[PDB]
């Protein structure tokens, strides 16, 4: 319970619909309680909810509340009839505006053409149009307090148009006394002198033309256009638009004489008349509103009188008034009229345009907006009787695409019955004979809707004449000329290029072009000149190298025509922070080009182009240039969620939260400080273009630059407030956004591979805290450009693990040979020049190497060790200065019997040394390390050894899956966030990184080792990171979830391969001498064993490949599986022998390699023969077969080899005190199944020994798994089958771990039923458990408990944990028919099969079937 | 092999498919009801039986289709090899895939036929001297135990008309209830309900218009019910389109299926248009009753080319009544508006081959083609020859609208309509349909050669 007082505090503590009550109250009592009298009905009804409302502050007011809800809808309902404009609005924004004294913004959604009311001492004068034109109504309202919403808000409707009606009159009464259009065009809006143009022209041109004369007129409407081209650049800004929205109008009317004057006979001219749309006037009837009718090819429509501002005019063109015709013959019989067609070709623009011409805002419709928009809309249309235009009707969904087209049924069918009433959304709705219908396509319209309808097919218009009326408006001197090139170019544009899918070049891109050429038109004056470098300004960025190519041969083909301190600005910017081309310069330019002109770019190329360079270098020249101060916001999109990106409101609640974009918004619209006078602030958002994120701006990036949040308020963006979106590609974006924002697009690299070794250097000293000149002149001197470029080149023929450019991996090589070079610093002052060089070339090398090379084979990494050494094999420096060799550093352990089963113990070769040095190496460099390779070669035990050894960094334990690592981070870290030890770094060790599914963490990892950093969510605040470190392993292209090249680039890449064989012969002959400690007297043995265990695992590597069965994979974990069972049979056997030693060698081996195998089990056999009698000529061997080689301890108190006759004696007699005793079936028991259940045995004695077996159904795997488990004693769990699975297995660990019990769990195929599960078994299989499956502290103080019943730390708890969960744990996958998909995607899975030990029973040979 | 055929049949498209009880009732309905022998009897009956229950769920080309392959399927197997061979020479010649001469006395009269370039007559002779027997309508709805009839025809052809002719032949009432709207929904399901539960036929237009009810309203209807009550001359049928989306296929399953193909008689559409026009108006019959004669001529000619696809139009159009309509409102438009008897043809033109009925098409040379037809038909002229074998005389200035509607009809009705009138009236070369006719050949040859290889 919270502390109640409207305000809630603390509400994190029925109730949420409760608190969404008390919101809506609270913005109610805000509005229109604390304005009031504006609304008499509505406050009884405030009245009525507010008993209600504090009655409550539960069923009788939870129901209380829903009839508030109602009743507030039913509100709204009778304002429909006395008004029915706030079906454009929402219900809050509704109540906000009946909530005009200090209400504005809303008038725009409800009418469409106006944006502010003009006020003078509490009575309404006029309104402002939204591009600024000034209406006066012809008496002032007087606006008292007592008067409803609904009351003034149609006073001034009325008002409105009466005085359009008077202003009209006036106009055409001025028009017809002789005063010329440039003299009315200053006094009243453009509506009214429009339709009096119209009207007169009209007249005019009937007159003359009951007789044959055209001139006289025709050269009246020149002189009339002349005058105002003339008056149009001595107008202010509302006037120019007038203006110009006028003398199109006047074009058209030129255009009409001139056609009609060029007919040969009457009849033409009369059939060409009747083709253009027709102005009359009616001077008998006394109602003023209709007084004024619309003529068209005969047909009769009514003038409407509603205020349009001065909206974008479309030009007039023939196909343009054929559209007009025949939506004047669809709507003559109260029909509708349907468009379809390409894209582009102007369907919304020409029912916008002849909505217009009518003098009615039309309602326009996009789709993509559900069900319920689309019904209050058309109801709100009905009742107003406007016109509601349904844009790409097609992309809607199916069944609101059902709902509307029934309802646009009904809507026709009152219209041809004519129905006074209709009934739409279960209401019986007034339905006015002036409402319309329309419809434009893409699929075809639906035939219910079809039969209604009259579909109409456009082309691309005419977009010539388009085109140069267009210029005629702007005042070029040859518009025509211009017009047909900037065409004949867009369509060449259109056809040459790629079929790239963001390269649009239709009419929008060209009106674009043109509205984009007015500043620098102004700037540079008129001819080719202008309109070339606004293409160029508009076209260039978004075109590739061979684009560009024919972009400009076409452009220097067709166009006669082909600031040295901003030059100056951008090259001082880039010698500042460090930058540093031809390509770089072009780009540069562009993209300031487009912050001159737009507001709002996207930042596109290939991985590392320079974008960052190039944005961040602008910024820099901006300031340096501009004088204007410069902060500049980098945000990477996609590591936080849409709703943390741009404001978390709880839908519990309804409350807002703000988030770090509104936030910044927040700060930007306030200006505390008034810096904003001289600051321009950006926004980068650094992330690939979701199209759900970035949609949430289509205002912003549109005309209207205003920002709409969920919560209703609007904060608005300014001029100097510009938004960047850096990406790799557009595959997931729509054209929508391509052609509404700017796009940058990076077609190659900036090349500069001179100047780009430069600036990691330079960067790289500004990093750290007399030789130091001497040392930075020797590195300069040796990075020799020339050698290096060669070296480059030649190491792209290489293989390359997580393929990576050679251009972004150089930030890995000069780190690390700046950081090597600068730890021998103490040792430089006593030593001669050319030992320096000798020394700071190999270091150099070395860090070359292993940049340019460590993604390659062993094989790979020589042939580049001897090409660039053409251009040691393991060279290294020792502590005066000497060249030495790696080999020198091998130390020599000797390790206890008992110390083998320790997983965390690995065995020092050279290449162990080699792995950890450079590892040390690259961390001290502070950049990220991912290890690649086959599973088992050994990368986790690598990184875990160099971390545990080492007094300079530590281990946080993290484990990964399809689904964190900041959440332990928090409880090893301090908050600048920094490591808890203040002398160790931290470094995050993020294993099973292919893991996650597409990604946000990868992204988060890119943004810790990028920006050093990361944003705080639930605070919207940037921390910096200091000493932290991002390491991890995985191998991508044998993964059966690449990785995007943003990420890679930023680390380091080396390959891990397999251990050679003299290696593997050398630590399994070690762990031979530590398991033969135990028996000493064969310590002679130790060679013969190792060579035989490699050159068997190499030959099973060979032979048994993955090209036979999916689970034919051998690694060299599998040798550590075969000496730790030698060590458990050894430990716990008798005095053996040699031949025991032998046998029981080869019964292991035979258990862990040949188990996988079904004629392959006969292979095996004679490969075994083949190794003893090659490697251990020993007397009497055997015991090879099969049958041949029982081992077991069930019989006796230690493990020895067993005859048949009583291990099947002592079997039957226990399988039939099992069937006496526990469920009972029907078993045949044969050799096949004795042996089976020998290995099970075997297998399920072993600790953490987890398993899966693979065959034929009704095998008889699972009764044998449960038979053997009741005979070693273990616990039976049986899955009862995500909620459900992760409760059995946190019973199963929770069983194990408080209770000891040792368990054994049966897992089949028929359980799992989704991937969350495999994800879930694969994280539990990975590691020993996965804990991430109040809880928490349940089970951590529990876990205290059990452990002081039987270490402080939370490390070794929880290492303690991990290894009692493994001892006592073990789990069996029953798994059939791999065929598949399930079965198959589970037995390749990489975290379950390395784990478990691979069984193919496999199916019934001949002689077991037999018997 | 026929039903493997027939199998094949239902591959091609979603309406041809059949079930397998529906061919048992099929054969034993060969039983229910002398070749030198009496087994060769019973076989001869089962294809003559068989062919006339599964002939009229096709259109004409898979009819077609099936009557040729069961004939090849007796002859193969009855009569010797070099009749095989010298069906397959002039089935590879019909196809245009194999040439050469037949090896030579109905064969003759095939061969002259074949060399004649007349292909349905061709296809008449495979139908005709080995088929006796053909099934309508009434054939179609006498001889089945059903209930349920599905009638699909193609776009701009109905046969609501056939269905109400066969009404009105079997003295039964024929209730008319179209779609396209949940009230049109809520009165079907009444109208079904009351049906149902009393009688009267019942007849649903374009049930494909609510596909929706189709897969859940008539999905629970059909198929989770019995044969219905067993009322007197009592049935349901329901209608739906070929060229659209596939219904819901157990419906068709549980359902006899029908295809009613076109009426291309270009007199006889001139005709159905002109008498089924109430004249009415301002205008009463100076000019009103001329104006709509021509445009009754003019739909006749521009619905029946566009059953011509790949040679009278560039692309299958669909015209229909309302076109007509509003062609119809704005010729009394121009009429009532314009007085002084010189009627400006050239607007009318204009406005007919560009927004009335130019307004659904794409294609240019389909614009010309459609403004071609309005010159043609909306000429003015004093004499104009609508087709080679009628002049029509303009109206004079002394005859009232009864006058005048008579002496239209009069001369609609003393015309006979060429067996050329898809060539000869719509201004079409001989060359063209007859290439069109080659294709047709070619496509069921080619089909009949696909499914007699398997
Ligand atoms: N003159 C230059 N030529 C080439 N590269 C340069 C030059 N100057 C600097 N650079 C380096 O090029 C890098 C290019 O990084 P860029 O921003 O293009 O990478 P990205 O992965 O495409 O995107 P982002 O870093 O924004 O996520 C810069 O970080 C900078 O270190
Ligand atoms: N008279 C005109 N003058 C200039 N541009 C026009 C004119 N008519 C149409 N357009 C262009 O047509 C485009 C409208 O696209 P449109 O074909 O309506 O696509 P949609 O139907 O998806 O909205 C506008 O961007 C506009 O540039
Ligand atoms: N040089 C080596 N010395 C000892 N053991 C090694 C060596 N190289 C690989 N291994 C074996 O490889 C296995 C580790 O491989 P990997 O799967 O990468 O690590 P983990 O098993 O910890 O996930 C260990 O079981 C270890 O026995
Ligand atoms: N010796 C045997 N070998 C194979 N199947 C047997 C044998 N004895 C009984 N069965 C049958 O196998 C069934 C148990 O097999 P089970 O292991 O559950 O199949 P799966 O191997 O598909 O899991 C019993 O119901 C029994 O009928
Ligand atoms: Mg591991």
């Amino acid at each position: 319970q919270y502390e109640v007082i409207k305000l809630v505090r603390e509400w994190d503590v029925i109730q949420v619909n409760w608190v969404e009550v008390q919101f809506y109250w609270l913005d109610l009592y805000g509005i229109l309680g604390e304005i009031q009298n504006f609304l008499p009905l509505e406050t009884s009804k405030f009245k009525s909810l507010t008993s209600e409302y504090k009655m409550i502050t539960f069923d009788t007011t939870l129901k209380l509340t829903i009839d508030s809800l109602k009743m507030i809808k039913s509100s709204l309902s009778t304002f429909l009839e006395r008004f029915p404009r706030f079906y454009f609005l929402g219900n809050d924004d509704l109540l906000k505006i009946i909530g005009h004294d200090q209400v504005s913004k809303f008038m725009k959604k409800m009418f469409g053409s106006i944006e502010s009311i003009i006020f003078f001492e509490d009575s309404i004068t006029g309104v402002r149009s939204v591009e600024g034109e000034v209406l006066n109504l012809n008496e002032k309202i007087e606006l008292k307090d007592s008067i409803q919403a609904q009351e003034w808000l149609n006073i001034l409707d009325t008002e409105i148009k009466l005085s359009v009606f008077t202003q009209f009159r006036d106009c055409l009464g001025q028009l017809k006394d002789g005063t010329d259009i440039e003299v009315v065009v200053s006094k009243y809006i453009f509506q009214a002198i429009l339709l009096s143009a119209q009207v007169m022209w009209t007249e005019l041109v009937e007159k003359c033309l009951q007789t044959n004369e055209f001139s006289k007129y025709w050269k009246e409407v020149d002189m009339k256009i002349k005058g105002l081209l003339d008056k149009l650049n001595k107008s202010s800004d509302n006037v120019k638009k007038k203006i110009e929205a006028l003398l199109v109008e006047y074009l058209h009317f030129n255009n009409v004489i001139g056609q009609l004057k060029n007919c040969s006979t009457k009849e033409e001219a009369r059939l060409l008349w009747a083709k253009v749309q027709k102005f009359y006037q009616k001077n008998d009837t006394l109602d003023d509103l209709n007084s004024v009718f619309i003529s068209q090819s005969g047909y009769l429509l009514q003038y409407k009188f509603e205020y349009i501002g001065i909206p974008e005019r479309l030009i007039y063109t023939p196909l343009l008034l054929v559209g007009f015709a025949t939506l004047t013959d669809s709507l003559h019989q109260k029909y509708g009229g349907c468009f379809f067609g390409p894209a582009g070709t102007g369907k919304t623009e020409t029912v916008k345009a002849f909505g217009q011409n009518l003098g009615r805002v039309v309602v326009v419709f996009n789709c993509d907006f559900d069900y319920q928009v689309l019904s209050r809309l058309l109801v709100g249309i009905t009742q107003i009787g406007a016109w509601g235009c349904f844009d790409e009707f097609n992309r809607l969904d199916e069944k609101v695409l059902s709902a509307v087209s029934a309802n646009i049924q009904q809507i026709q069918n009152g219209l041809q019955v004519g129905k006074s009433h209709i009934t739409l959304l279960e209401e019986e709705t007034p339905l006015s004979p002036h409402t319309a219908v329309f419809i434009t396509l893409n699929s075809e319209l639906p035939e219910n809707l079809k039969k209604s309808f009259r579909e109409f097919s456009m082309k691309s218009p005419q977009s010539g004449t388009i085109a140069e009326m267009i210029l005629q408006i702007m005042g070029f001197e040859d518009s025509k000329s211009l017009a047909s090139k900037i065409v004949h170019f867009l369509e060449l544009l259109s056809s040459k290029c790629s079929s790239m899918n963001h390269y649009h070049f239709g009419l929008r891109t060209l009106k674009g072009v043109l509205r984009n050429c007015s500043p620098l038109v102004s700037e540079f004056g008129e001819g080719e000149k202008t309109v070339v470098e606004s293409l160029k300004r508009v076209i260039l960025p978004s075109l590739g190298d061979t684009d560009e190519l024919v972009f400009k041969d076409e452009l220097s083909k067709i166009f006669d025509s082909a600031s040295k301190a901003i030059v100056q600005c951008l090259k001082d910017a880039g010698q500042r922070s460090g930058f540093s081309s031809e390509e770089f310069l072009k780009k540069c330019m562009q993209f300031y080009y487009m912050q001159k002109t737009q507001q709002a770019l996207i930042l596109v190329g290939k991985a590392g182009c320079g974008k960052t360079a190039t944005w961040k270098t602008v910024i820099d020249a901006m300031a340096i240039f501009d004088g204007h101060a410069n902060v500049v916001y980098v945000i990477d999109t996609k590591v936080l969620t849409k709703e943390s990106l741009y404001g978390s409101m709880l839908k519990a609640t309804l409350e807002w939260r703000d988030g770090l974009f509104t936030s910044i918004l927040r700060r930007v619209n306030d200006d505390i400080t008034g810096t904003f006078k001289n600051s321009r602030i950006w926004v980068v958002f650094d992330s690939d273009l979701d199209p759900e994120y970035v949609e949430a701006m289509n205002s912003v990036l549109d005309d209207n630059k205003i920002l709409t949040l969920p919560n209703g308020e609007r904060l608005p963006i300014p001029p100097n407030f510009r938004i960047l979106f850096e990406t790799d590609n557009l595959d997931h974006t729509t054209p929508a956004t391509i052609t509404r924002c700017g796009l940058l697009w990076f077609s190659t690299d900036v090349c500069s591979i001179s100047s780009k070794i430069d600036h990691l250097l330079n960067k790289s000293y500004e990093a750290l805290d007399f030789e130091l000149d001497k040392l930075k002149d020797l590195i300069s001197d040796s990075f020799d450009m020339a050698s290096l470029t060669n070296i480059f080149t030649c190491s792209n023929d290489l293989v390359h693990i997580l393929g990576v450019r050679t251009f972004n991996k150089l930030e890995t090589a000069v780190q690390l040979a700046v950081h090597l070079i600068s730890s021998y610093r103490q040792w430089f002052q006593n030593l001669d020049d050319k030992s320096l060089k000798d020394v700071i070339t190999l270091l150099i090398k070395r860090s070359l190497l292993y940049a340019l090379a460590g993604d390659s084979t062993g094989e790979s990494q020589r042939a580049f060790i001897q090409t660039i050494n053409t251009y040691s094999d393991y060279s290294t420096i020792v502590i005066k200065l000497s060249f030495s060799s790696f080999c020198s550093e091998i130390p020599s352990v000797s390790l206890e019997a008992h110390e083998v089963m320790r997983p965390d113990i690995v065995i020092p070769t050279i290449d162990t040394i080699k792995h950890e040095k450079i590892f040390y190496d690259l961390l001290n460099s502070k950049r990220g390390i991912i290890l690649c390779g086959p599973p088992g070669s050994g990368k986790t035990m690598i990184m875990n050894n160099a971390l545990r050894n080492s007094s300079l960094y530590d281990v946080v334990g993290i484990n990964f899956s399809k689904d964190h690592i900041l959440s332990a981070l928090h409880r090893h870290t301090n908050y600048t966030l920094l490591p808890k030890s203040d002398i160790k770094n931290l470094v995050l060790f993020c294993d099973e990184i292919n893991l996650p599914k597409l990604q946000n963490v990868v992204l988060f990892l890119r943004q810790l080792m990028e920006k050093q950093g990361f944003w705080k969510t639930p605070e919207n605040k940037w921390v910096t990171i200091e000493r932290i470190h991002i390491v991890g392993a995985c191998n991508p292209p044998t993964d059966p979830i690449p990785m995007s090249e943003r990420f890679t680039r930023h680390a380091a890449i080396l390959y891990l391969g397999y251990p050679s064989g003299k290696s593997l012969s050398q630590i399994y002959e070690i762990y031979y001498k530590a398991i033969f400690k135990l028996v000493p007297e064969f310590r002679s043995y130790t060679e013969p064993f190792a060579r035989a265990s490699v050159h068997l695992y190499n030959e099973c590597k060979a032979r048994y490949s993955t090209g036979l069965q999916s689970h034919y994979l051998f690694s060299p974990r599998e040798l550590t599986r075969l000496v730790r069972g030698v060590y458990t049979a050894i430990n716990t056997g008798p005095r053996q022998t040699l031949r025991s030693l032998i046998r029981l060698w080869a019964y292991e081996a035979w258990r862990i390699f040949a188990d996988r195998l079904v004629k392959e089990k006969n292979s095996f056999e004679q490969l075994l023969y083949e190794t003893v009698d090659k490697y251990l000529p020993n007397q009497d061997l055997g015991n090879i077969s099969s049958t041949s080689l029982l081992f077991s301890g069930l019989l006796s108190l230690d493990f020895k080899e067993v005859n048949k006759t009583d291990l099947v004696n002592f079997i039957e007699e226990r399988f039939k005190t099992f069937c006496d005793e526990e469920l009972e079936v029907p078993m045949v028991i044969h050799e096949s199944m004795v042996d089976h259940i020998l290995r099970i045995d075997r297998a399920l004695k072993q600790v953490q020994g987890h398993m899966m077996l693979i065959g034929a159904s009704r095998t008889g795997k699972t009764i044998l798994t449960r038979f053997v488990a009741w005979l070693n004693g273990l616990k039976i769990v049986q899955p009862k089958i995500l909620s459900d699975f992760d409760m059995i297995l946190k019973k199963a660990i929770s069983d194990c771990s408080l209770k000891e019990s040792r368990t054994c769990l049966i897992i089949d195929e028929s359980n799992i039923l989704e991937t969350a599960f495999l994800e879930r078994m694969n994280t539990l299989l990975a590691n020993a458990d996965i804990p991430d499956l109040e809880e928490y502290d349940k089970l951590l103080n529990n876990l205290r408990n059990k452990t002081r019943s039987l270490l402080d730390t939370e490390q070794e708890l929880y290492d303690w944990f991990v290894g009692e969960i493994a001892k006592n744990l073990h789990v069996v996958f029953t798994i059939c028919d791999p065929t598949n998909n399930k079965s198959s995607a589970m037995i390749s899975s990489p975290a379950l099969f390395n784990r478990c030990i691979i069984n193919w029973m496999g199916d019934w040979d001949t002689k077991t079937m037999s018997q | 092999k026929i039903f493997s055929m027939l199998e094949k049949f239902g591959q091609f498209h979603w309406f041809y498919g059949i079930s397998i009880g529906q061919f048992l009732s099929c054969f034993k309905r060969v039983f229910i009801k002398a070749a030198r022998t009496r087994v060769d009897e019973i076989l001869w009956l089962l294809y003559q039986e068989v062919y006339c229950q599964f002939s009229t769920a096709l259109d004409k080309k898979f009819k077609m289709i099936m009557a040729m392959t069961m004939f090849c399927l007796y002859k193969f197997d009855i009569e010797s090899e070099q009749y095989k061979e010298a069906v397959l020479t002039m089935i590879g010649v019909l196809s245009e895939s194999s040439d050469g001469v037949p090896k030579l006395d109905d064969l003759r009269y095939l061969w002259d036929y074949v060399t004649t370039k007349s292909y349905i007559s061709a296809l008449n002779w495979f139908k005709n001297e080995f088929f006796v027997d053909e099934w309508n309508i009434a054939d179609v709805v006498a001889n089945s135990e059903n209930n349920y009839f599905t009638m699909a025809s193609e776009r701009d052809v109905d046969g609501t008309f056939k269905l109400i002719e066969l009404a009105k032949a079997s003295k039964e009432s024929l209730k008319i209830i179209p779609l396209g709207s949940i009230e049109n929904l809520n009165y079907a399901q009444e109208e079904i309900s009351k049906s149902k539960i009393e009688g009267g036929w019942i007849l649903l237009q374009n049930i494909q218009m609510s596909l929706s009810w189709v897969k859940t309203y008539l999905h629970k209807h059909v198929e989770e019910t019995k044969a219905a009550e067993e009322h007197e001359k009592f049935k349901m049928f329901m209608t739906c389109h070929l060229t659209g989306d596939k219904l819901p296929a157990p419906l068709l399953q549980r359902t006899d299926r029908v295809v009613y193909e076109d009426i291309p008689g270009i007199l006889d559409t001139v005709k159905d248009l002109w008498g089924s026009q109430f004249f009415t108006g301002k205008i009463s019959g100076v000019w009103s009753v001329y104006c709509t004669f021509l445009l009754s001529w003019f739909h006749a000619l521009i619905t029946a080319r566009t059953r011509l696809v790949p040679h009278g139009f560039s692309k299958k159009y669909y015209f229909n009544d309302c076109d007509f309509q509003f062609a119809s409102v704005y010729l009394e438009n121009v009429l009532a508006t314009n007085s002084t008897n010189n009627i400006p043809w050239a607007q009318v033109r204009d406005h007919i081959a560009t927004i009335v009925y130019g307004g659904k098409i794409d294609e240019e040379k389909d614009l010309e083609v459609v403004a071609k037809l309005c010159a043609h038909v909306f000429c003015g002229s004093d004499n104009l020859q609508i087709v080679p074998g009628v002049r029509i005389p303009q109206p004079l200035l002394q005859q009232s609208e009864e006058e005048e509607r008579a002496r239209l009809t009069a001369i609609l009705s003393n015309t006979i309509e060429p067996a050329d009138s898809l060539s000869s009236w719509l201004q079409l070369p001989r060359e063209s349909i007859l290439d069109y006719e080659r294709l047709q050949a070619k496509e069921v040859a080619s089909s009949t050669e696909q499914l007699l290889q398997e």
